[PDB]
RNA sequence: CGACUCUUAGCGGUGGAUCACUCGGCUCGUGCGUCGAUGAAGAACGCAGCUAGCUGCGAGAAUUAAUGUGAAUUGCAGGACACAUUGAUCAUCGACACUUCGAACGCACUUGCGGCCCCGGGUUCCUCCCGGGGCUACGCCUGUCUGAGCGUCGCU
RNA sequence: CCCCCGGAGCCCCGCGGACGCUACGCCGCGACGAGUAGGAGGGCCGCUGCGGUGAGCCUUGAAGCCUAGGGCGCGGGCCCGGGUGGAGCCGCCGCAGGUGCAGAUCUUGGUGGUAGUAGCAAAUAUUCAAACGAGAACUUUGAAGGCCGAAGUGGAGAAGGG
RNA sequence: GCGAAAGACUAAUCGAACCAUCUAGUAGCUGGUUCCCUCCGAAGUUUCCCUCAGGAUAGCUGGCGCUCUCGCACACGCAGU
RNA sequence: UACCCACCCGACCCGUCUUGAAACACGGACCAAGGAGUCUAACACGUGCGCGAGUCGGGGGCUCGCACGAAAGCCGCCGUGGCGCAAUGAAGGUGAAGGCCGGCGCGCUCGCCGGCCGAGGUGGGAUCCCGAGGCCUCUCCAGUCCGCCGAGGGCGCACCACCGGCCCGUCUCGCCCGCCGCGCCGGGGAGGUGGAGCACGAGCGCACGUGUUAGGACCCGAAAGAUGGUGAACUAUGCCUGGG
RNA sequence: CGCGACCUCAGAUCAGACGUGGCGACCCGCUGAAUUUAAGCAUAUUAGUCAGCGGAGGAGAAGAAACUAACCAGGAUUCCCUCAGUAACGGCGAGUGAACAGGGAAGAGCCCAGCGCCGAAUCCCCGCCCCGCGGCGGGGCGCGGGACAUGUGGCGUACGGAAGACCCGCUCCCCGGCGCCGCUCGUGGGGGGCCCAAGUCCUUCUGAUCGAGGCCCAGCCCGUGGACGGUGUGAGGCCGGUAGCGGCCCCCGGCGCGCCGGGCCCGGGUCUUCCCGGAGUCGGGUUGCUUGGGAAUGCAGCCCAAAGCGGGUGGUAAACUCCAUCUAAGGCUAAAUACCGGCACGAGACCGAUAGUCAACAAGUACCGUAAGGGAAAGUUGAAAAGAACUUUGAAGAGAGAGUUCAAGAGGGCGUGAAACCGUUAAGAGGUAAACGGGUGGGGUCCGCGCAGUCCGCCCGGAGGAUUCAACCCGGCGGCGGGUCCGGCCGUGUCGGCGGCCCGGCGGAUCUUUCCCGCGCGGGGGACCGUCCCCCGACCGGCGACCGGCCGCCGCCGGGCGCAUUUCCA
């Protein structure tokens, strides 16, 4: 159960706080898990997806083991746009198809100044909770 | 149009009850709004009788009611010069001063004086400063208590 | 709302105009102009007797009524007949007024709790709850009341010393203090007899809570258990005592198909 | 079997019920209790690369600086940038800004008329004239200056 | 003697009891059952909401919908046969309703018959040829016949219109 | 208000406008009033009414009941007789 | 059983107001959807449950960020009060108790003093108890057990009818008084009558049905009335300024 | 024929302030109906309500008695319960219709004027410095202004106060800074940011799963987290989240020590001297509204208009007369208390797009009226536009193929897709309009079958064929029933223990202050009765409350029994 009044739990109110959330927040929402290799290496469960991050489809029509790189992110349609993830239209003009973060797994994070410090700070929070539970 | 045995009934709904109806779905949230005052006030005035100041034994008025007794408003004035308490001091010492009571009898005077005499004796005057002089009750009679009196100070039972 | 369909300014052009004598909306080059307003019968408009706020929503019971409602719920929390007959999956349970050590008030982790509910063979009620999880039939779905499930065993404890934390995530379990029992939760649906788990600490406190019988409650002001209307509740024993059987006219059970007249 | 018609059925529409959803209501609670001549509430007009509407904003006009945030933004373009960078975007907002009416304030509401101060050009105060900035609405309080009175006196 | 039913062998059986005994179940008798208004009772008659409960049902297809698909109740309705539909649904025990339509020149939206019906009648007026065009009585150009007929169907303005 | 005067006209409105609210105005008066089955089952009669289109009370009806009898070889009562 | 068709008999179109409707009365083209006895307060009776000369409920308190919670639990609260536990009188106020016995006062159907019993009786009164007598039982008698029948007799609730009684009001009448005090003081009798009275209790709380009102009030359904505002763009007048 | 004070009064675009509109639920003044009700009706009521109007704030008003009372008295306001739907009012009728006491929420008290005391002890505005400056303030210094003697400061205000005499005891608050130390309840104050478990494991459905079995305890993991939403179907585990004195970083809040600058000689108790109340006010007469106030409750206009052991009040006029109780004419104030407007949230037995607000969307929008004002309709493709490329017919609208799609019988007003209604295909009918009731008959579409429906079930006899038994004992296990209540444990009624009684409590206005503690009372202890526990002994219901042995019977398992038995099959 939730408890804290000063949080919602309302079929509608957080259905709403979806396709009205600003791009600020949608980052956090549009997060996908990391593959076991990284999840081991780094002590972080899931990350916000980013433009040039390498990704494996896990669910969907065209699930597979092919590591495609992300191309862009509709944070508006609120859905990502990957590499050989694509379909041929009537004219031959290939169009990519939408997939969530949530239905995808990160196989190689594209690292940075700003993204490293998150990976540190998430892994530091994880271990602080386990050291606090200890 | 009445039919065969009832009362008359002058129910008074010819005006406009409808507009000015108060329903009470505050009642329980109010209960709690209140709780938090009782609560907060006590934690704020930490060592001090939570209920409020000391208040006098007093007789109910009209003829039926005679035999009862109450917490009155405040102890009289005549009452204090007798107990040896200055009226403006009393107000700081958690002693409730009405200054508006005609004291008519020695019975209910001394009865009510004994409450002050009683109060003095079981009162720990917590001293102005920590390094303070006279009349404040000693660091033993000081350590022993942090005790708020829950419920009405020296409750008046008939 | 008090204003429901009642914000219109419609006169009613009554009689001489065919129409219908409703109050019909004024002027306009809209469509909503000569429609009808303030009829229960009409669009916009409003209902019978606007559901008002000062309906007597809540209700009332005598203390005594609702103390010996708890009695009757508790008394039938024994008697495996009634408890089972709520689908309370008590078959491998050792005994029915199921008392447990007072170590239990002090578990602080759901894994401990769960290991208790195995070792008292009481999974299979929670198990059962745990299968009965579905989407509610109706319109409640789109109102914060989508899922539903069974009730699981009630668990009772004189003092939260960490316990209520432990038995929380486990679906179906409700905790109740002994000092603060509740008829809604012991006897859900107004049916009798839920599976309960007294912890010794609590189980002692039941007679002191609300009485033995030739002794006061000594925790409620004045309260003693209800007397029975009759003691020997089984009558089948009664009906074949020799006292009774001796003093009875002999039967009449030829039966007696009616006679066709010739 | 001729055509029409009726009934029923087999299918085609028309209509938009029913059902199923639901970023909206409604009701009930809790917290706080938010205006203005430094110029409100209210209106007008304008503002996007492609924009009519809603919405957001105000000639710094689909915002301003800053701090988090931290890579998008996107209907299509176009872009900087160096994504080792206040560094895209969003939220916050605290830094600066506030077209025209309006209690609307120079006087009126035509959108015209002025007055009085300054600074450009003109002049070289020569006055306009052309340019620029500040004032100028009513009431009333404390104070100041200038007064009036065969009011009450004083000294002449 | 005149003996034991764990055995008389049983139409009587009292030693233990239906299949039948939802103890508001079932069974036999008799008797009786015109109805407006109204009452009353009975409704595993019907709608929507919740507490219980049904190891209910459900992407192996729900609600609705559709059915000259088998049935059941006296009947409210109910149950079964198929197709389509595409997401949720029901049974019992309770509780809760804004609760069941043929009517109110009832409300809203839609649709017929009428009906391919009334009708496209005020100012005498058109015709030819060519162009353009997929397509021309209806546009345009030419030619011809006509009208308004300077108190105009002529040429300019106001208010209004924008 | 306005009327050489006709109750003329006051923006399709005049024996006196239109707009919103009081506003669910009131109505002894029109109309309607939504699922089955079972049982019993009227009155249009009485007196008072500012009563005659309505009420008041008399009736008749249902429901709810109760006190008993005894059809359990072993009844008193009642009655459009 | 349903669809079409066929036949034979039957047969007026519903709703409604209505002494009487197929009406040469009114509503009603057809279909979908919406649609009219609701809530609250107050009574009243009926019923369900708790407790019972009590019983409650709030409003308050004590125990929550509620997830469930705006719940549940608990409180010399618990009774500060309502309702009931007693009425009657306009009001001052009075207030439900009688029987019997003995004794004393002349028992004067008047006054007082000691004891006994305590809600008086009659008739009906479900009815519980007693029961004379049957009525068997393989024989004659004897006899305990066991039931059935049972004339006749006793207690008799509830209720009904009656007769008695006591409180208050009022009347009548008539007696004796106590005496912190004086009787325009207080007090005591008898008979009658008025009382929504007592005469060994039934309420309280909470359900639900019905009903009756107050409530918009079953829905729909006026001509009006009031309060505030907008209009001379039409027309009526006046005026100002233009044109024919 | 001047100059000068003051008083009154002007003018200043003077120096500095400020007022005005809106919002308007709640809040305060006033004003103010009529529908309506009374079966009419005007009295009454609606109802001091709506409109009108005026006015405020985070709440508003009121408030420290000219009160209550009749007690053995209480003691500002407001609020809730209660009084109590009561006292009374009324063509005493419809209606109306309060209060006093008690309980409870909260609860705080105070200030003026005058009498006087005190070199105006005061106040305002300038100039120079010292600190302070995103609510303009302290500190100092200035013959820099000015009000104020028609009166500014302190004490003081009625509950007494002043002033004196001697009775007693003894000295810390305030404010401007300027630092610093303890982040100071949801369970680290407010706000923001940032952060913290566990499967996309097997297999299998499916277009896609989030579904179904399984997976080291309902499977694996997590579970202070299994709310919810997202995620091409129902997902604790994928993701956001959730839980969780979980973490960290800013900011903001508030409170604690130091330093400093300033301010302040502020007590307590006794005996005397005197000193006191707010005028065109109270009151009365009158009229007008109001309530319930009355032979006057409230408020008004006018008229008359006071006193000082007075005045008001002490609720049917009045005189006399006795008693109580306040003290007006000046003023402030938290708290509970109210909140259909605002911001910000949380929820629901709610409605679910002709409902729900007019408004799920370009909603107060389109449109109408000159204007006040009036004021709508309208949600849904799919999961993804993957939204028909291309050939072809067609001037073009439209088609046919094709293509996409799980599905286009989801095609841009697209989920579903009813009826009226209309579209055509098939069957059958058809002069008394159709339509209906009863009864059959023919035909169809379908539905049961039968390529015999001979329906099954016992038992038995016969003939074939096949396993191990049944009957019996013996070993074991498990029931059942019986009793000896045998032995023990259990509880009902009785008796005994007076044994718990103080090692058994709680109730009782029972009793003792012979007791103890604290101030006759309160608390505590000690005696008493009613209640509830131990010991053991006796009787009895010996009770579903067992548990042990003995028994009797049954069942299962394992042994024995090989076949005239006991099964299976045809
Ligand atoms: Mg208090
Ligand atoms: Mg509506
Ligand atoms: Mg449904
Ligand atoms: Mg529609
Ligand atoms: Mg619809
Ligand atoms: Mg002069
Ligand atoms: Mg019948
Ligand atoms: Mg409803
Ligand atoms: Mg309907
Ligand atoms: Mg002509
Ligand atoms: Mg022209
Ligand atoms: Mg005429
Ligand atoms: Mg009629
Ligand atoms: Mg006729
Ligand atoms: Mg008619
Ligand atoms: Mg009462
Ligand atoms: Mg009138
Ligand atoms: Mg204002
Ligand atoms: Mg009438
Ligand atoms: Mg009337
Ligand atoms: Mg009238
Ligand atoms: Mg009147
Ligand atoms: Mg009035
Ligand atoms: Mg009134
Ligand atoms: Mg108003
Ligand atoms: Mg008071
Ligand atoms: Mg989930
Ligand atoms: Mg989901
Ligand atoms: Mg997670
Ligand atoms: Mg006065
Ligand atoms: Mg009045
Ligand atoms: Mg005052
Ligand atoms: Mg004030
Ligand atoms: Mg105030
Ligand atoms: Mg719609
Ligand atoms: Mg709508
Ligand atoms: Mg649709
Ligand atoms: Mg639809
Ligand atoms: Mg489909
Ligand atoms: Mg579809
Ligand atoms: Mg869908
Ligand atoms: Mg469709
Ligand atoms: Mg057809
Ligand atoms: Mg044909």
């Amino acid at each position: 159960m939730k408890f804290n009044p000063f949080v919602t739990s309302d079929r509608s109110k957080n259905r709403k706080r979806h396709f009205n959330a600003p791009s600020h927040i949608r980052r956090k929402i549009m997060s996908s898990p990391l593959s076991k290799e990284l999840r081991q290496k780094y002590n972080v469960r899931s990350m916000p997806i980013r433009k040039d991050d390498e990704v494996q489809v896990v669910r969907g029509h065209y699930k597979g083991q092919q590591i495609g790189k992300v191309v862009q992110v509709y944070r508006k349609k609120y859905v990502i746009y990957i590499e050989r993830v694509q379909r041929e239209k009537a004219n031959g003009t290939t169009v990519h198809v939408g997939i969530h973060p949530s239905k995808v797994v990160i196989t190689r994070l594209k690292l940075d100044k700003d993204r490293k410090k998150i990976l540190e700070r998430k892994a530091k929070s994880r271990q602080v909770g386990k050291e606090k539970g200890k | 149009a009445p039919s065969r045995n009832g009362m008359i009934l002058k129910p008074h709904f010819h005006k406009d009850w409808q507009r000015r109806v108060a329903t009470w779905f505050n009642q329980p949230a109010r209960k709690i709004r209140r709780r938090k005052a009782r609560q907060a006030k006590a934690r704020r005035i930490a060592p001090r009788p939570a209920s409020g100041p000391l208040r006098p034994v007093v007789r109910c008025p009209t003829v039926r009611y005679h035999t009862k007794v109450r917490a009155g408003r405040g102890f009289s004035l005549e009452e204090l010069r007798v107990a040896g308490i200055h009226k403006k001091v009393a107000r700081t010492i958690g002693i409730s001063v009405d200054p508006r009571r005609r004291n008519k009898c020695t019975e209910s005077l001394q009865a009510n004086v004994q409450r002050l005499k009683e109060y003095r004796s079981k009162l720990i005057l917590f001293p102005r400063k920590p390094s303070a002089p006279k009349k404040g009750d000693s660091s033993a009679e000081e350590l022993k208590l942090a005790t708020q009196l829950t419920g009405p100070v020296m409750p008046i039972r008939n | 709302s008090e204003l429901a369909g009642h914000q219109t300014s419609a006169e009613s052009w009554g009689t001489g105009r065919a129409v219908a004598r409703i109050p019909r909306v004024r002027g306009g080059g809209t469509h909503r102009s000569g429609q009808g307003a303030f009829g229960n019968m009409c669009r916009g408009g409003r209902m019978f007797a606007p559901t008002k706020t000062w309906r007597r929503w809540h209700r009332r019971v005598n203390t005594t009524q609702k103390r010996y409602a708890i009695c009757s719920a508790l008394a039938a929390s024994a008697l495996p007949a009634l408890v089972m007959s709520k689908g309370h999956r008590i078959e491998e349970v050792p005994e029915l007024p199921l008392v447990v050590e007072d170590k239990v008030e002090s578990y602080k982790k759901t894994k401990e709790a769960v290991l208790l509910l195995k070792k008292l063979k009481a999974w299979n009620d929670i198990k059962k709850v745990y299968a009965s999880q579905r989407m509610r039939a109706g319109k409640g779905k789109m109102r914060n009341r989508r899922r539903i499930q069974r009730r699981g065993p009630c668990i009772i404890y004189n003092e939260d010393n960490g316990i209520i934390k432990a038995f929380r995530n486990i679906p179906g379990i409700t905790l109740l203090n002994v000092s603060k029992l509740n008829i809604l939760k012991l006897a859900p649906g107004g049916h009798v007899g839920r599976f309960c788990i007294w912890t010794e600490s609590a189980f002692r406190k039941l007679d002191e809570l609300y009485g033995t019988w030739r002794k006061a409650a000594t925790l409620k002001s004045n309260y003693n258990l209800p007397m029975h209307k009759m003691l020997n509740t089984d009558l089948s024993r009664i009906l074949k005592s020799p006292e009774i059987q001796r003093a009875l006219r002999a039967p009449r059970k030829k039966i007696h198909r009616r006679v066709l007249k010739k």
